[PDB]
């Protein structure tokens, strides 16, 4: 962890950056960033460095700098950059994990993360329409849509797993004036009518056949 | 571990040149037991006769004469809310010839009348007794760490002159013995805040206080002065509870002039000379011109205990330690010789009756002489 | 006359910006108070401060430097404090250290960090700090400060204390003048907070005394300023008693004062103490909750009256609302399952109000332990006046029970055991056990999972197996050449909602050979009336175990790992059934009820011990392979494994299936081929021990690691006979028919539990007069 | 064959009292205040609240008392509709 | 960071093919109903750009000075 000129340690960080040395690279980077907070090398070393966090996968600390920052100056085009990275810190904070690797089973754990990605990707997509990562914030948008979905649909089917079902029609006519859309909705349409006779709705488990009947082919 | 601090100790007693040399220390020792709790008694030579006591509810009346051991009473209530109800006391000795008056921290106070023996009166005081009686003009005048100010009778007592004054809220351990003179009771304070009392029902005659004190921009640990006003001539020279030399030239009624030098001890008046030491442990003197000061010392620098007393053209010092240090043949005298216990000592020196007095932390009375 | 005026190194802001600046310019007479004017006007920048305004007949030259910035650091003389601490303090204060710190604001941070120390009742000696101006304009303080610790200093002094005496009521207080260690409990250090509290203290106490009409004392903090003459007092008024007299309520609310006054039983001519009405009261407002009506309006006056010491006690009561829920939201699983949480509950989201069963369901998750938080944070809706919202953190604690070992292999190959323990298993709420042991000789095999539900209602079904391959033949047989496969399954039902009834089964193969010239092999064998050979290991056995288990299970237990006042039995007893190849009557149980001296908890108590009989059924007995054995082991410590149990002699079997020359010794081709008086620990029939045990976690650990670490001390006791036992063939070898075999010993415990695994140092010196002691006063549990 | 069902219970208690009170023309509001706001309202559909209480124990037959209510757009009380003991 | 990956595809697998793009439910006579009521908001002019990980995530040339 050198404290050399900012000019010959940001290009020794670039070379670990483009190498990938992101504990070294952390360092030093951290060591100019500091050394000087500020001009444009120092908040170059802040992008960069904040960029060698999160793939360092340094997510709490991914969060802790893009927030520092958007309080030390709120608003630029690299707030495509940093809606981006905030969201995406949220999300690989909810999926930091080795199921990630082995890959069953998943989605039905925290979206609280991955809500606030979704709000930061959306005021990014809307506010900010004009980023390189415009359609591929959108791709996570989606995925954490969908993935949301499937989260409470997998939780209010629990919830009728026991087998009341009053709570998990509330649960599901909520997520349906949501985001109606999710197969996770389309799949949560059987469970209120089966409520609704196990409650003896049978007039309301009567509509919804109809709006599924219309939805389903 | 829990004393871990570098603070300045004694600049060590010197060389012990005194050609002058301790010719007695008559011993004699109830033995007691102060060790060293926190008060101010000190011997008091009623006619040579010494009521001798110490912290245990201890009493003998001696003499400064090889001290004969006379009056000797049990000092506590062995009824009440305990047996003997342990006894200690942080209040100072006091006499009128054998009425030996007395009041207590533990808000009692007791005339032992041992003019006719233990006719003593208790009293549940409001306040604790803390500083030392003034028994003028046939009343008491004290200073409890109670803010108020009482005052009674004799051997009898009775709330009169009812003052109060303001506190710091650190509670700071200050008290304050008050100086009257023609019924104008000039007292000192703890937070700075002095007042000169007539006794109308105890009314002041006062609309100022010294710039300077202590409790919430809080000072050092070392501007210690034993608060009490000396008044000459009508002019009472003021002891600041910071270091800060003040002459309040009372002039029927209050008047103040505040000619400003800090190293606040206490002093001695005598005409155009002081004699005094600085808080910051070192003997000066003065003329009294403004604050000219004179007489350098430095030899005994932050020596623990610091007790002067003057006699015999002799302002023999007492420090702990069962040290003794004489002043002499006034500067450039400087030197000092003595040690008679290792008991240490921890008060105020008297010399009355042309005699030297003193106590022992423990142990009563080895009563050096010239 | 100035006319061209000049600026150089700025590297801020322009040359023409600074002239402009300062309100003087090219063009203007400078005199001494222009020169003034552009001082003030340097000054009047507020962040940066330098005055050289030189001025040589008609030029003037100003020059202007910038201390920003300071990285004040190096806070030294940290001993009983952290920097961290000063500098998040002086960051909190506004002394936050992006730091410009001209020359002044020196002693002014010294002085208020030691203004601080005294805040704390405690004293900083000396505070002084080293300046380091790196050389772009950063500085750092090498901060050095020094201390006058003063905090053990007690004196304590009451005064207006009439009516009880002033050192019984220092008694209960914290803040303790300064009386010896040896019987301590607790802690006395002061603090303004500590006064309070003490003042508080005796406060409530006197009150709750009945005593009245004491509210007064002027506060008095007597300070020697000497580290410790602290002699403080407080002048109070104590008060007076009553006696409580009658019941008046006002249930304002959908009607149950019946069941109010029912409640409030209060007969007439009573005593006052409010402690009473308090509890009562306190018992309302439960029934209050337990209706919905859980947010009342509730006011009681004591008509506390004189001359007659009556108090009457006017009250009026407001009924709450009945049903609100909204929400029931948990904060903190992200990696767990929620499933399981609201699976910790009992009662449906939407419906009437009750404060119970939420604090019941809270409190489950807490007997799950696990995990060491509870957040209830439960708020109604903002835009309702209803429909309340709840949510939930906790923190967790977590579980990893995995082994690793290789070798020795010195003679053989590295050998190979496994064993890994994940319950609650981490991919579900299972529970996996498997055991694998292949030391070069043998295959023991040992597997076991369970679900933690599979009904509507949760039922755990765990299966078992254990496959075995125990040889270890020393050159190729008269070895115990032994073959075990052994299965289980296990259920559980608890309908108590405490308590699990069980009945269960469970198999084992077991082929066997290579007997051994023990004594009590052969004992059985003949009395399952096999007759075997006396010089000769020729005997073998096969068997299949038909028998039936039953068991059972305790918990009112307070915490997990750590646990508090715990209380939890279980049993287990096994009787075989008809239709097995073997029989035995088998029993068993332990138990773990714990209760604490300290309610704090810091320290609490172990009650723990088991007992364990075995005897056949009807013409049989319990097999070897079921004897109670101990030693050198977290039940009882100090000893090798299995040390505790009686001894069975051997038999000449000097041809024993090539009784063997150099191996086997005592009656072997080389050994003293007589009989024999054998030295091990063959195991009783009847078992029981004794071990009680106290959680000290000890004042000389640094205080600041406790879901990990824990400290303690530790007793046992030992004694292992056999019931079906003789002496006509026991008489020239010793005897245990009997309870006689005590042991004891005694020492330390501490656990600092990585919760991945802890290493469990366990010293135990045994002291009891005993023989067959065979000890290791050193091992390293897992 | 299992020893017991436990009893178990569902949200919006009746009383005699409570759907006596009410009456054709109360506002919304009062008919809350005279009920409570029934977590039990649909969203899409008319201004109608259904209050039902349902417990079943040990196996046993059937306890609803299915209370659906009617309000038009500005909510009063009108064609009320219950179903004591299904 | 990586093990030999980490460049141009996203944590794993990448859904953005996996996912579901917009199925427009139908609101059928007299369903009308809010179709949604938060933050999903998107302007289907975008791109054409990201689909699936290829883009250049890593840092773009800016300025140094």
């Amino acid at each position: 962890v050198p404290d050399n000129p900012p000019n010959e340690i940001y290009a020794t960080a670039q070379q670990k950056l483009q190498d990938g040395n992101w504990r070294q690279a952390i360092t030093q980077l951290e060591a100019l960033d500091n050394r000087y907070p500020f001009g444009p090398y120092s908040q170059q070393v802040q992008l960069d460095l904040i960029y060698a966090y999160y793939k360092n996968a340094d997510l709490p600390l991914a969060q802790a700098a893009i927030d520092r920052f958007i309080r030390l100056n709120p608003t630029h085009p690299n707030i495509d950059y940093v809606m981006y990275m905030r969201g995406l810190t949220n999300m690989a904070l909810d999926d930091s994990a080795l199921q990630g690797f082995f890959g069953v089973d998943r989605s039905d754990r925290d979206p609280q993360h991955a809500r606030a990605a979704f709000s930061d990707f959306s005021k990014l997509v809307r506010g900010y329409p004009n980023s390189q990562y415009t359609t591929d914030a959108t791709k996570r948008l989606v995925f954490l849509k969908d993935r949301l979905a499937k989260y409470e649909y997998s939780v209010a089917e629990y919830y009728t797993e026991r087998g009341a079902w009053v709570a998990v029609v509330n649960r599901v006519e909520g997520m349906l004036r949501d985001y109606p859309d999710t197969q996770a909705t389309r799949d949560a349409l059987p469970l209120m009518e089966n409520a609704y006779r196990q409650m003896q709705m049978n007039a309301q488990a009567e509509k919804v056949a109809k709006i599924i009947a219309a939805n389903s082919s | 571990f829990n004393s871990e601090e570098d603070v300045v100790k004694m600049s060590p007693l010197p060389t012990v040149e005194n050609q002058f040399t301790p010719t007695t220390a008559w011993s004699t020792s109830v033995g007691s037991g102060i060790g060293n709790f926190y008060s101010n008694l000190h011997p008091a030579l009623a006619d040579n006769v010494v009521y001798a006591a110490d912290r245990a509810g201890l009493v003998k009346a001696l003499n400064a004469d090889d001290g004969k051991e006379i009056w000797s009473v049990s000092l506590a209530e062995k009824d009440g809310w305990f047996s003997k109800e342990p006894a200690l006391l942080s209040g100072g000795v006091t006499v009128s010839g054998g009425h030996v008056y007395i009041g207590s921290e533990k808000a009692q106070v007791y005339a032992l009348n041992t003019s006719d023996g233990t006719v003593a009166w208790q009293t549940k005081v409001a306040g604790e007794a803390l500083s030392r009686p003034v028994v003028s003009d046939g009343l008491v005048l004290i200073h409890t760490s109670n803010g108020q100010l009482q005052a009674l009778n004799e051997a009898d007592g009775a709330v009169k002159w009812t003052v109060n004054l303001d506190m710091p809220s650190l509670s700071l351990r200050g008290e304050s013995a008050p100086t009257t003179a023609f019924g104008a009771a000039v007292v000192g304070g703890d937070n700075g805040r002095v007042s000169a009392v007539l006794m109308e029902q105890g009314q002041m005659i006062w609309q100022q206080r010294i710039s300077q004190a202590t409790g919430s921009t809080e000072i050092d640990r070392l501007s210690d002065v034993d608060t009490t006003p000396v008044v000459v001539n009508g002019v009472v020279f003021a002891l600041a509870y910071n270091g800060n030399l003040t002459a309040l030239d009372l002039r029927s009624g209050q008047i103040m002039w505040k000619r400003e030098l800090g190293s606040v001890n206490d002093f001695i008046v005598d005409g155009n000379r002081i004699y005094l030491v600085d808080q910051n442990d070192r003997v000066m003197a003065l003329t009294i011109d403004g604050g000219v000061t004179l007489w350098t010392q430095s030899d005994l620098l932050h020596r623990l205990l610091t007790s002067p007393v003057l006699y015999n053209g002799n302002l023999v010092v007492g420090d702990s330690e069962g040290y003794l240090h004489w002043i002499n043949v006034e500067d450039g005298r400087f030197v000092a010789q003595q040690k008679v216990d290792s008991s240490g000592f921890q008060t105020e020196p008297v010399a009355a009756d042309g005699k030297l007095l003193i106590q022992a932390k423990d142990g009563t009375v080895y009563s050096i002489t010239r | 006359v100035v006319k061209d005026i000049h600026f150089e190194g700025l590297q801020r802001v322009a040359v023409g910006a600074a002239l402009l600046s300062m309100p003087v310019r090219t063009g203007d007479t400078v005199n001494d108070e222009d020169i003034s004017n552009t001082i003030r006007a340097l000054f009047a920048t507020g962040n940066f401060e330098d005055v050289r305004v030189l001025r040589d007949g008609d030029t003037l030259l100003v020059q202007v430097k910038e201390r920003p910035t300071i990285a004040s650091i190096t806070f030294s003389g940290n001993k009983s404090v952290k920097d961290d601490m000063l500098k998040q303090n002086l960051e909190a204060s506004g002394v936050r250290v992006g730091e410009s710190l001209d020359r002044t604001t020196i002693a002014d941070i010294e002085k208020g960090l030691e203004d601080f120390y005294y805040s704390v009742g405690k004293y900083s000696a000396s505070v002084k700090a080293v300046v380091t101006p790196l050389p772009r304009n950063r500085v750092d303080l090498k901060l050095v400060f020094q201390e006058g610790v003063s905090a053990e200093i007690q004196q304590i002094n009451i005064v207006g204390n009439h009516a009880f005496t002033t050192d019984e009521l220092i008694s209960h207080f914290q803040l303790r003048d300064e009386v010896p260690w040896w019987n301590v409990v607790g802690d006395r250090k002061y603090q303004k907070q500590k006064l309070a509290g003490d003042l508080e203290t005796l406060r409530s106490y006197y009150l709750d005394r009945g005593y009245a009409r004491f509210n007064i004392d002027s506060t008095q903090v007597s300070l020697t300023p000497d580290k410790k003459g602290i002699y403080v007092t407080v002048n109070i008024t104590e008060g007076d008693q009553y006696k409580l007299s009658g019941v008046e309520v006002s249930g304002n609310l959908a009607g149950h004062s019946a069941e109010i006054e029912q409640l409030t039983k209060i007969e007439p001519g009573e005593l006052y103490n409010g402690t009473k009405v308090t509890k009562m009261e306190d018992d309302i407002k439960k029934l209050l909750g337990r209706y919905g009506y859980a947010y009342p309006r509730v006011q009681s006056m004591p008509e506390i009256n004189d001359a007659d010491k009556t108090v009457k006690l006017r009250v009026n009561v407001d009924a709450g609302n009945r049903f609100y829920v909204r929400k029931i939201r948990f904060e903190g699983n992200d990696t767990s399952k929620d499933a399981v949480l609201r699976r910790e509950m009992r009662q449906m989201e939407g419906a009437w109000l009750g404060s119970d069963l939420v604090d019941q369901g809270k409190e489950r998750l807490n007997r799950l332990g696990f995990f060491e938080t509870v957040d209830t944070d439960t708020q109604r809706v903002p835009g309702s006046p209803d429909q309340v919202d709840v949510v939930y953190k906790v923190k967790e604690r977590n579980t990893g029970s995995f082994n690793f070992g290789i070798g020795y292999g010195t003679e053989s190959g590295v050998s190979f055991q496994a064993g890994v323990q994940q319950d609650n298993w981490l991919g579900t709420g299972y529970a996996v056990g498997i055991n694998g042991t292949k030391n070069d000789y043998q295959t023991y095999a040992e597997l076991s999972v369970t679900n933690p539900y599979f009904t509507v209602d949760g039922v755990s079904l765990g299966g078992r197996l254990f496959y075995n391959d125990f040889q270890a033949d020393d050159a190729d047989l008269s070895d115990y050449t032994n073959k075990s496969y052994g299965t289980d399954v296990t259920l559980g039902f608890p309908i108590n909602e405490y308590n699990s009834l069980r009945a269960g089964l469970g198999y084992v193969h077991n082929s066997l050979s290579n007997m051994q010239p023990q004594v009590a092999m052969w004992r059985y064998l003949y009395s399952m009336g096999e007759h075997p050979s006396t010089s000769d290991q020729d005997n073998s056995f096969k068997t299949d175990d038909f028998t039936f288990n039953y068991g059972w299970t305790y918990n009112k237990l307070d915490r997990g790992y750590f646990p508090t006042d715990g209380s939890r039995v279980n049993l287990t007893g096994k009787v075989t059934i008809p239709g097995s190849d073997n029989e035995y009557y088998k029993v068993t149980l332990d138990t773990a009820t714990y209760v604490p001296i300290d309610d704090d908890h810091k320290w609490v108590v172990l009650g723990r011990t088991r007992w364990g009989y075995g005897d056949g059924l009807g013409g049989k007995e319990m097999p070897f392979y079921e004897n109670f054995y101990a030693g050198g082991s977290s039940t009882v410590r100090g000893f090798q494994s299995n040390t505790i149990g009686p001894k069975a002699v051997y038999f000449p079997h000097q041809a024993s299936n090539y009784d063997p020359d150099y191996d086997y010794e005592c009656a072997t081709q080389d050994g003293a081929k007589d009989l024999c008086k054998s030295d091990d620990a063959v195991g009783g029939n009847a078992m029981a021990v004794a071990s009680l045990e106290f959680i000290t976690p000890t004042p000389f650990i640094s205080d600041k690691y406790a879901n990990s670490v824990r400290t303690s001390f530790f007793w046992d006791m030992g004694t292992v006979w056999d019931t079906n036992w003789d002496s006509s063939q026991y008489s020239g070898y010793p005897d245990y028919s009997d309870p006689s075999n005590i042991r004891m010993s005694a020492g330390i415990a501490l656990q600092w539990m990585s919760p991945l695994g802890p290493l469990v140092f366990s010293y135990a010196q045994p002291f009891k007069k005993y023989d067959g002691d065979k000890a290791e006063q050193f091992q390293f549990n897992i | 064959r299992v020893v017991y069902r436990p009893d178990i219970n569902q949200g919006n208690y009746l009383t005699a009292n409570d759907v006596s009170k009410i009456r054709v023309g109360m506002t919304q509001q009062q008919v809350a205040y005279a009920l409570g706001t029934p977590l039990m309202s649909d969203p899409f559909g008319t201004n109608t609240w259904f209050y039902v209480f349902r417990q079943q124990p040990g196996h046993e037959g059937v306890t609803q008392q299915t209370l659906t209510l009617t309000f038009n757009s500005s909510g009063v009380l009108t064609n009320i509709d219950n179903k004591p003991a299904l | 960071s990586s093990d030999s990956r980490y460049k141009r595809q996203v944590s794993g697998d990448e859904a953005y093919l996996e996912a579901a793009p917009l199925a427009e439910l139908h609101a059928p006579a007299g369903m009308i109903l809010p179709v949604t009521s938060g933050d999903y908001a998107i302007p289907v002019t975008n791109g054409s750009g990201a689909v699936g990980k290829a883009l250049d995530i890593r840092p773009p040339a800016q300025p140094l000075a």
